[PDB]
């Protein structure tokens, strides 16, 4: 049993503001995650992605259900 | 013959009286039409989704 | 002179039926009231459906709301009360008695003298059926919740002032004036009982 | 009895010459006479373009002949006791003589040499033109004469009954005596005239001295289109003037509709009133009643006139400027008490007031000469006083409410006010005051 | 019952005359009568 | 003489003209206003009358006159000036008096 | 003799409502009078209807009016008329007193004071009525929004209590503001009516501010047929909400019971106070800032006072229009910059709104009405 | 003030028809759309100009507000 | 069934003069000599109040009762007042003659005068008098009867001023009681038997009795400023009955009386073509005939602008002198007959004018002079009768009465 | 202290005249009783209240039959328990919001009778929340029992992600993945704060068309009695 969901949050993630923001959230990760004490954390990289992201999967996840 | 709106005056709308008598008859037939029609058409775009189309599957 | 005025054109403005300056406007007067008239009789059999719901609904408000009619009535089980036992109930913030009666019960408050009683009543115009009786379980007197299985004529007796209820629920020897009240009910399926 | 009194009434005699002209005539033993031409012919028959030549003509007509020039005609009259007069209506120009019942051949004479050869002479016109243009003047001071007017013009606006009978300031102004004798050819005609006359005097020799005088009379159609009734209002406000005054009717049936006897009984229960009146509060219309115990109206008469093919069934009210909306309310009021619920008796009262009438009316050989003349033109035939008795004895209080009905009731009327009008109704609130919500 | 040849008011400005041809007539000749009545208007004539 | 130009401009912005209104008949009637209307000849209230009744139909209609019909700038007299000066003159004259 | 303008009663009635002379061309501006009735009526209707099922003790509040929602008939259908009727009072009133301000109706003293009045009682009538449901906001607002008096030197702390009836807005705050919501509708009824009684000493100004006497029309059948007009189109403004969004106007938090603990996150009055709410945050001193969310108020006794202009109407003043129209579009900011966050870049454009407010009702718009006059030769 | 009481008026004819004699809707798309038109021009930047400018303090304020709560590259 | 008249005097004195002529409406008339001029300085315009009180309560009918009793049946009741009597006349169907007679009767012989009705009545007084004076011929003719006469021709028809309000119900009583008396009374009838009238007169009208006009010659002048100027000057004439009478009545008609062509310009006015001579901006003329049983008045009467007055009067004047001093033809002399004895024939023509003719004489005279005998005695007059007339107004004692602008209008003594 | 807002999901009953989907919200029901109502009360829905709605009157008796619930006093004077009937509300897990607290670490889970009316973006919101859950940022950490939620106000919330893929069998057996579980219950809350939604739309759907035919002829109506002012000609003819 796969879920709908998991199936679209993958393909709406192959679309070119999405792939541009994964990249911007990538940067951040190995640039805390590289150095050390600084405490700037990257949720707001995180949420860039997840807007651009989740706008897309609300347009069709439900078609399936 | 005169026309329509002509023998809907000389017949309901002269007297008063028969104007008064006429938009409750009418009012009577319009509420029962009115509802009945706007029901469907509700009942329509809605089909399937309410209680009263999935009653049978548990009856 | 006030002969130099003359009437300005209203064609513009005027219905298509007395555009004709030769020819009398009488026959068309019976069409365009009759066109205007209906406009008003419409408008208002419209207005009629309106305020037809507005005040149907605003007087339904009144009437008893959906919280207080699931109280209404009151389910009973007839196979959960055995031949002669009382069985109690709250209905409508009182007790409710139904009890099952014996063949004993029925022919023994069958034959009794219906003048004697002070509130004159015979038996199979107090219950529906002959082997259940439903009673509420107020006096009649001054309120109080008679015991069953008691008093002098066997059935409801009170000790608040003195009073004695025989197994129909009439009032035999004490203080009450009406015997004990008669719900409305109906009976659904053999085993089931409403009350309401 | 009255009933038997109607039937010994002198009978009127009719007859036609070879061109067509009616000749009609009733006798009795009498001294004296009337004699008359009355013709089809006034405003109505009138275009814009020489609107008011009818009215040109009757100034001109008694100012010498081809055969009696300058004040030769006039002399003649003067000199042998006899009478000369004329009137024009929307409809209809009259010329007729009173005289001596031995000098009627000279009468009829006289009558024919007006009619046919009239000078209309070059300097007469140009005086005659100062004297309409100063009378025109003299009208515009009589409120009454003003709102009339202005009640026909918005009544039948846009058609030939809207028109004065005077014309326009600019066409007195500029018809020339061209136009004048084009008209007169035109309408004045022996099948669209009537020569008439009463007092001691032979049919016979009437209709003689007509063949004598009358024969040259001429014998592309003149047909008048009938005429569109409008709903309007025509308010004149002047805040000058002392005293309002107002003329309010609904569309008439017309001079032939039977209709017409039965209007005429019910104009008569509402009636008329002037603050002469000796009755006042005990009078029996109730309009004239409240009118006269509340002040609310100086003077009022209901008319019913009427034209060919239509008519103004109504009524004009002259009152204070703060009584025009009470005056209006109680008049409405009667008009809606009548189409709905009309009692017996007083349709028996109103029955009795024509009856009387028209019975009295014509009394003196003038009036009956000019009911011969005009008859004859809008009915065809004198109606016979026993005829309009049958026509009122069948009236009840059934008929009164369902003519009424038919005319009045929730029909959208005309309406001319003149001077300080402020008060007088909003046109809606008028039309409104036409239907009642019971009946 | 007949109505009288005028209505008669109480305030109401008069009808005007500028012509000999509307002035004549009116000079009296023969001694004033009053008249009023139930149904016709009150006149005075020569 | 250097304002003409704006006055002229603000005229036409204004728009009174555009009802066949004059500049006087659209002052606020105040108790002094009032008396210098009531003080005015026949010929000039009547006018003032029939052209406020004209705009107040207009404006009814929510219409304007065509542009050939407004009030020009040039032609526009201030008809009230004389009467309504001369009211407050007056009324000056008796404030000063009553101290 | 009619028995319209005889009967004592028929003659009230028919001098105030049928044959009342009125101007020809008063436009749509003035439909919101009689409007303002019919939503004063239908306030008091369904406020009747829910006072018969509703309880003010701080329990059972809540839960009384949830109860009129899901177990009374059509409950539900009256309380969210009741509410967006509220809404709809409020439109009309800041319409009706925009209607006054630009065609320069106030110059009527009596009429307009009265008008300042009534609006100061409906706006009680509401604050009050928006805490009985006794939600989140409704205890939270009723609490800054009344300790503001405090503020006021040697007595406001005394006074804020006497109010409550206690320390805090409780049980006795809850059940007087119940009465004084119930009472104060029928007090704003008679107040209207000696409105009324004023306005039928000069009757109507007209969008012109030119004098009518010339051109009246009676209100029957002309301004009658045309009030039913605006009174059809006022239910469907009022039934487009109820029924297709009756909580767009509204505020979440008003939907989880009052917590005295858990406080809400913007804590902001309902929206046809915002305006003012934003004024009283624009003055950083807590006493200075009641002084101005009062005079925000209070201003509108003092508007008369300002005309300076030799024209009563703005119709024919362009310069008074645009400033007008700005005055309008500011109101507009103060309600948005009302339901924010006290942060940047809000603090600051919420004080350059209020500036603005108050400069231009007291300097620019009467400098403008003296400009006009002297372009005019006046 | 009663109806006869208003205010003194002279020589101002005025000529009205029955609404049951005319239209309801004269020319009503014809001479109404220009009409329309015409009363919009007019008030148009007296109107606008005030809205425009909400519009644009909004909208610059709004996504002031999103930017000042981003994280500042330091 | 042809039908001439019928004539009866009672030993009371009272007349009953009837013609049955079988028409459909019936006129009855009971005429009574109360004028005006049998007022005293003490209770003048009673007459007048008395004219307007026809339908105040009687004895046998209610005020209501008259009123609703008549309309019902669509009939009519008027008074009518000269200076010399009073007419009180009914009209109806012919069917409702009992029921009008039995109304006129009451009217006449049993009037209640009550005291709150005759109050209520006071400004009826008022009202009547404006509406007559708005032509201005009331006014001259009420001013001109005042300057000719002493006493009692010089009563107006029309209450004065000073006693609008203050005529007592017993004034009203007493001028009744006195003056409506079967020796001064006579009752007329069309559309009815004589015997049937007789009787009525005998039984109903059988009521128990009850100084001469002293001319004086003055000028009374309304100043007004018209712009127009009426203005009236007569002679004494001679009295009604007597022969000479005729003779000034076809002098009237020889200066010229009146019109005869509608916009005309009167081209054998003799007067009119005087004045029109000399003067032709707006104006009119005719000669003033007024004859009565003690007296009369005979001249001129002028219409004229404000300006011209002096030149209208004495042109109009020096027309009647050439007439005095013989210049007068036969044809002119023929003319005026003719046009008086048609007048005459016309004013008896209808109903109405001939009920007053029968009703006149028969208060005036003994009894009814047939029209072919009034032809005749107008015949009679020689053209020397004529001429002493006119001499007769050239030399006679003046009386003038002026209104209108009267800066250019002369005074008798300028003439 | 950023915030991410949820995107607008296309509803069934997202249209003007769109009802819910009832056997959706039957669903939904199931959702609330075996996964909510261990946790989080719903105060103010009865088991009469699912009767013509998801459930018939016999189902909606034998749900209320399956729980406990306390009654009396009788007439000994003690407190009893009994199995519920139709009259019964849903049953509250603790006895009191300090019971509740204690049984959470500190958090008192919320009511949820009115929790889609009580939140910004009502089930948009309460969907993006229980589908939402992810692993933390780099830099980020919260207290041993305070996950992290994105679509949740400051990042981090005190509730354990509540559903996975067939965390129940549905009685209609539809397959039982994350995001319909979510989809289900979201339906059946929006149900539970706002039951008047589908009579509601019945009655504005008879507005609209009501109106639609009240408005032109009132409006005709107007028209017709000022067309005589409308229509009026003035005119000025001084002497
Ligand atoms: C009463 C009144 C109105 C008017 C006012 C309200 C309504 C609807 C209404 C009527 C009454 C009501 O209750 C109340 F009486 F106020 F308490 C509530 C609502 C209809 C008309 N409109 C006008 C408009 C002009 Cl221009 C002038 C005077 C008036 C004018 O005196
Ligand atoms: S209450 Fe027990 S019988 Fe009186």
């Amino acid at each position: 049993l796969v879920d709908p969901l998991t199936t679209v949050r993958e393909q709406c993630e192959q679309l070119e503001k999405c792939v541009k923001a994964r990249e911007r959230l990538e940067l951040c990760d190995e640039r805390v995650s590289s150095r050390s004490q600084t405490e700037e954390d990257c949720t707001e990289e995180l949420l860039d992605f997840l807007h651009a992201r989740d706008h897309c999967v609300a347009h069709k996840l439900f078609n399936s259900l | 013959a005169p026309t329509l709106t002509a023998r809907l005056y000389s017949l309901l709308f002269r007297r008063t009286s028969t104007f008064a008598l006429t938009i409750v008859v009418g009012a009577l037939f319009f509420e029962r039409a009115f509802d009945q029609g706007a029901d469907a058409i509700y009942e329509h775009i809605n089909e399937g989704k309410l209680w009263k189309h999935i009653k049978h599957k548990y009856e | 002179s006030h002969t130099d005025i003359k009437v300005p054109d209203f064609s513009d403005y005027r219905r298509p039926e007395v555009l004709d300056s030769t020819k009398s406007s009488k026959e068309s007067s019976e069409a365009r009231k009759g066109f205007s008239y209906l406009v008003t009789a419409t408008t208002t059999v419209g207005v009629a459906y309106a305020a037809k719901n507005v005040v149907s609904q605003f007087v339904s408000s009144m009437s008893a709301s959906a919280d207080v009619l699931a109280m209404s009535k009151i389910e009973i089980k007839l196979s959960d009360i055995p031949e002669g036992k009382n069985m109690a109930f709250k209905w409508r913030g009182k007790p409710l008695f139904v009890r099952h009666r014996t063949k004993k019960e029925i022919d023994q408050e069958a034959a009794v003298e219906v003048s004697q009683l002070r509130d004159p009543q015979h038996d199979l115009e107090r219950v529906k059926k002959p082997e259940w009786v439903i009673l509420i379980g107020v006096c009649t007197h001054l309120g109080c919740v008679p015991i069953a299985n008691a008093g002098d004529f066997g059935g409801y007796y009170c000790p608040c002032h003195g009073s004695h209820y025989d197994a129909s629920g009439r009032i035999r020897k004490g203080p009450a004036p009406l015997n004990l009240e008669v719900p409305s009910y109906e009976f659904t399926s053999d085993d089931m009982v409403i009350v309401g | 009895t009255y009933a038997q009194a109607l039937q010994s009434v002198p009978e009127t005699q009719v007859s036609q010459l070879d061109n067509g002209l009616r000749v009609a005539s009733e006798q009795s033993s009498q001294p004296t006479c009337t004699v008359g031409v009355w013709i089809d012919a006034g405003s109505r028959y009138e275009s814009e373009k020489n609107n008011g030549a009818g009215y040109f003509v009757e100034h001109l007509a008694f100012k010498g002949t081809k055969n009696r020039p300058g004040n030769a005609l006039e002399k003649e009259v003067e000199s042998m006791g006899a009478h000369l007069n004329a009137y024009s209506t929307r409809e209809h120009t009259a010329y007729y003589i009173k005289a001596l019942s031995k000098d009627l051949p000279k009468a009829v004479e006289l009558l024919a040499d007006i009619v046919q050869n009239c000078s209309l002479e070059d300097s007469q016109i140009e005086k005659e033109r100062d004297v309409i243009l100063q009378e025109l003047q003299e009208n515009d001071t009589s409120m009454r004469d003003v709102v009339f007017n202005y009640l026909h013009a918005t009544a039948f606006q846009g058609t030939p009954l809207a028109q004065s009978v005077e014309g326009p300031s600019e066409n007195v102004r500029k018809l020339s005596r061209a136009d004048l004798t084009e008209y007169l050819s035109r309408h004045y005609k022996a099948p669209r005239m009537v020569l008439a006359a009463a007092g001691g005097l032979e049919h016979r020799q009437l209709l003689d001295l007509a063949q004598k005088h009358f024969s040259g009379l001429s014998g592309t159609v003149p047909t008048l289109s009938p005429c569109r009734f409008t709903g309007s209002q025509i308010c004149h406000r002047e805040d000058g003037l002392p005293l309002a005054h107002v003329a309010i009717a609904v569309e008439g049936p017309g001079w032939a509709h039977p209709d017409n006897v039965a209007l005429q009984v019910a104009n008569a229960i509402i009636g008329h009133y002037d603050c002469t009146y000796g009755g006042g509060a005990h009078l029996s219309s109730p309009l004239a009643s409240i009118a006269a115990t509340n002040k609310l109206c100086q003077s009022f008469q209901t008319f019913n006139i009427c034209y060919a093919d239509t008519g103004l069934l109504g009524a004009h009210f002259v009152c204070d400027h703060m009584s025009i909306d009470d005056m209006m309310f109680v008049l409405q009021g009667q008009w809606m008490r009548l189409c709905t619920s009309a009692t017996e008796s007083e349709v028996l009262r109103g029955k009795n007031l024509l009856r009387n009438a028209l019975v009295s009316h014509l009394d003196g050989t003038t009036p009956v000469c000019e009911d011969i003349g005009r008859s004859l033109l809008t009915y065809g035939r004198r109606i016979p006083l026993a005829e309009w008795e049958s026509r009122i004895a069948e009236v009840d209080a059934r008929v009164v409410r369902e003519v009424c009905s038919k005319y009045f009731y929730d029909q959208c009327p005309a309406v001319a006010g003149f001077g300080p009008i402020e008060q007088l109704p909003d046109y809606n609130r008028i039309r409104s005051g036409m239907f009642w919500l019971r009946f | 019952a007949v109505p009288a040849t005028s209505e008669s008011p109480v305030l109401d400005l008069k009808r005007s005359v500028l012509c000999r041809e509307s002035l004549r007539g009116q000079a009296a000749g023969r001694p004033l009568v009053a008249s009023v009545s139930l149904n016709v208007p009150a006149s005075v004539r020569y | 003489r250097w304002l003409e130009g704006i006055r002229k401009w603000y005229y036409n912005a204004a728009g009174f003209n555009k009802l066949g209104l004059m500049r006087d008949d659209t002052i606020h009637e105040n108790d002094d206003v009032k008396e210098a209307i009531r003080r005015l000849p026949e010929n000039l209230y009547n006018d003032r009358v029939f052209r406020i009744k004209r705009a107040l139909d207009l404006s009814m209609r929510q219409q304007i006159l065509p542009k050939e019909q407004w009030t020009k700038y040039e032609e526009d007299k201030s008809y009230l000036e004389p009467y309504l000066k001369e009211v407050i003159r007056e009324r000056k004259e008796r404030e000063e008096w009553a101290k | 003799t009619n028995i319209r303008k005889s009967h004592p009663l028929m003659k009230i009635v028919n001098n105030a409502f049928i044959d009342l002379p009125a101007p020809s061309n008063i436009s749509s501006w003035w439909n919101f009078g009689s409007l303002l009735g019919i939503c004063l009526i239908l306030q008091i209707l369904t406020g009747l209807f829910l006072a018969m099922h509703y309880t003010s003790d701080t329990t059972t509040a809540f839960s009384s009016v949830t109860h009129i929602c899901r177990d009374v008939n059509y409950g539900w259908i009256i309380r969210y008329m009741h509410a967006n009727g509220a809404s709809m009072f409020f439109i009309c009133l800041y319409m009706h007193v925009g209607r006054g301000l630009y065609y320069g109706s106030y110059t009527f003293l009596e009429t307009w004071n009265i008008g300042v009045i009534l609006l100061l009682t409906v706006m009680a009538t509401a604050f009050m009525g928006y805490v009985l449901p006794w939600g989140q906001m409704s205890f939270w607002g009723a609490t800054v929004i009344t300790n503001l008096l405090s503020a006021i030197p040697y007595i406001g702390t005394n006074l804020v209590e006497w109010i409550w009836g206690g320390f805090s807005v409780d049980k006795a705050t809850l059940t007087r503001f119940f009465a004084f919501h119930f009472i104060l509708p029928f007090i704003i009824m008679a107040i209207a009516m000696v409105h009324l009684l004023f306005l039928h000493e000069t009757g109507s100004n007209n969008p012109t501010g030119i004098s009518s006497d010339v051109d009246k029309i009676p209100f029957h059948p002309y301004y009658t047929i045309k009030d039913i007009l605006g009174a059809l189109l006022l239910i469907l403004a009022l039934m487009l909400l109820v029924l297709f969004a009756p909580d767009l106007l509204g505020d979440p938090d008003n939907y989880t019971p009052a917590n005295p603990l858990n406080t809400p996150p913007h804590i902001k009055p309902e929206w046809y106070f915002l305006f003012a709410y934003a004024i009283l945050r624009s003055i950083p001193n807590k006493l200075g800032g009641v002084l101005a969310l009062a005079f925000s108020i209070l201003i509108l006794a003092l508007i008369p006072l300002l005309h300076t202009s030799k024209q009563r109407s703005m119709m024919f003043r362009p310069l008074s229009q645009c400033l007008f129209w700005a005055l309008v579009a500011d109101l507009l900011t103060l309600t948005w910059i009302g339901g924010q966050p006290v942060e940047h870049p809000y603090i600051t454009i919420g004080q350059l709104a209020s500036v603005l407010y108050f400069l231009l009702i007291l300097v620019l718009m009467p400098t403008a009405g003296t400009i006009e006059n002297k372009l005019l030769k006046w | 003030r009663q109806f006869g009481h208003l205010t003194r008026v002279r020589h101002v004819i005025t000529y009205s028809l029955s609404p049951f004699e005319q239209r309801a809707f004269p020319h009503y798309f014809s001479k109404g759309i220009p009409n329309v038109l015409r009363r919009t021009r007019a008030c148009i930047l007296r109107v606008a100009p005030p809205f425009v400018a909400f519009y644009l303090v909004y909208t610059w304020g709004t996504q002031e507000f999103e930017k000042s709560k981003r994280k500042n590259p330091a | 069934h042809p039908q001439d008249l019928e004539f009866t005097r009672l030993p009371n004195g009272l007349v009953i003069a009837s013609l049955e002529n079988y028409a459909p409406a019936s006129r009855i008339g009971l005429f009574i000599k109360a004028g005006s001029r049998y007022e005293n300085s003490n209770n003048l315009g009673t007459s007048h109040l008395l004219r307007l009180a026809s339908s105040l309560t009687t004895k046998g009918a209610s005020s209501f009762k008259i009123t609703r009793g008549i309309e019902a049946v669509g009939g009519k009741l008027s008074v009518t007042s000269t200076r010399e009597n009073m007419a009180y006349t009914v009209e109806c169907l012919r069917d409702d003659v009992d029921i009008l007679m039995e109304f006129l009767l009451n009217v006449t012989t049993a009037p209640e005068f009550r005291r709150w009705e005759v109050a209520a009545l006071q400004p009826q007084l008022r009202i009547d008098k404006a509406v007559a004076l708005q032509n201005p011929q009331a006014h001259v003719i009420e001013n001109l009867h005042a300057a000719a006469y002493r006493n009692a021709l010089a009563n107006s028809l029309y209450c004065p001023d000073y006693r609008i309000g203050k005529v007592t119900p017993v004034e009203l009583h007493d001028y009744v009681q006195n003056h409506f008396t079967s020796a001064r009374m006579a009752l007329i009838g069309l559309g009815v038997s004589h015997p049937v009238l007789k009787q009525v007169a005998e039984q109903f009208l059988n009521i128990r009795g009850g100084a001469k006009a002293k001319y004086h010659g003055g000028e009374i002048r309304e100043q007004n400023g018209d712009s127009l100027v009426h203005a009236a000057l007569v002679a004494e004439s001679a009295a009604i009955g007597s022969a000479e009478a005729n003779a000034f009545s076809v002098l009237q008609h020889v200066l010229g009386a009146g019109p005869h062509v509608k916009r005309g310009s009167n081209a054998t006015s003799s007067l009119y073509q005087a004045v029109a001579k000399g003067v032709h901006q707006p104006f009119d003329v005719s000669a003033f005939n007024a004859s009565y049983s003690d007296s009369g008045l005979f001249g001129f009467y002028t219409i004229s602008q404000a300006a011209s007055a002096g030149d209208v009067i004495k042109a109009a004047y020096n027309q009647v002198k050439t007439i005095a001093q013989g210049n007068l033809s036969n044809p002119d002399v023929q003319a005026a007959k003719n046009k008086l004895k048609a007048g005459y024939l016309m004013s008896v023509e209808s109903s109405e004018g001939f009920l007053d003719e029968v009703g006149s004489q028969a208060l005036a005279a003994g009894s009814y002079t047939p029209p072919s005998t009034v032809l005749q005695q107008i015949d009679a007059v020689a053209d020397a009768d004529v001429i002493n007339a006119a001499k007769k107004f050239v030399s006679g004692r003046k009386s003038m009465a002026a209104s209108g602008n009267l800066g250019h209008t002369p005074f008798i003594d300028e003439l | 202290d950023l915030e991410l807002h949820p995107p607008s999901y296309p509803w069934s009953h997202r249209g003007l005249l769109s009802s819910l989907d009832h056997t959706s919200i039957r669903r939904g029901f199931q959702v609330y009783k075996q996964v909510c109502s261990s946790c989080h009360s719903m105060d103010y829905v009865a088991y009469r209240h699912l009767v013509g709605v998801c459930y018939t009157e016999d189902e909606a008796k034998a749900l209320a039959e399956e729980v406990e619930v306390q009654d009396g006093p009788n007439e000994d004077g003690e407190m009893f328990m009994r199995p519920g009937k139709l009259s019964d509300y849903f049953p509250k897990p603790y006895p009191n919001p300090e019971a509740a607290r204690a049984a959470n670490n500190g958090a008192l889970p919320p009511d949820l009778s009115y929790i889609v009316r009580a939140r910004h973006g009502g089930e948009d919101y309460v969907f993006s929340l229980l589908t939402g859950y992810c692993e933390p940022p780099t830099g980020v950490s919260l207290r041993e029992g305070l996950y992290f939620n994105p679509y949740f106000p400051g990042q981090a919330i005190g509730m354990a992600p509540p559903i996975y893929n067939e965390v129940l069998e549905f009685d209609d057996g539809t397959p039982a993945t994350m995001s319909q579980v979510a989809k289900d219950v979201c339906t059946f809350l929006r149900w539970a704060a706002e039951p008047e939604h589908d009579h509601r739309k019945r009655m504005g759907l008879k507005m609209l068309l009501m109106m639609g035919l009240l408005l032109p002829l009132v409006y005709a109506m107007k028209r017709h009695k000022w067309s005589v002012l409308k229509s009026r000609k003035l005119a000025y003819r001084p002497p």
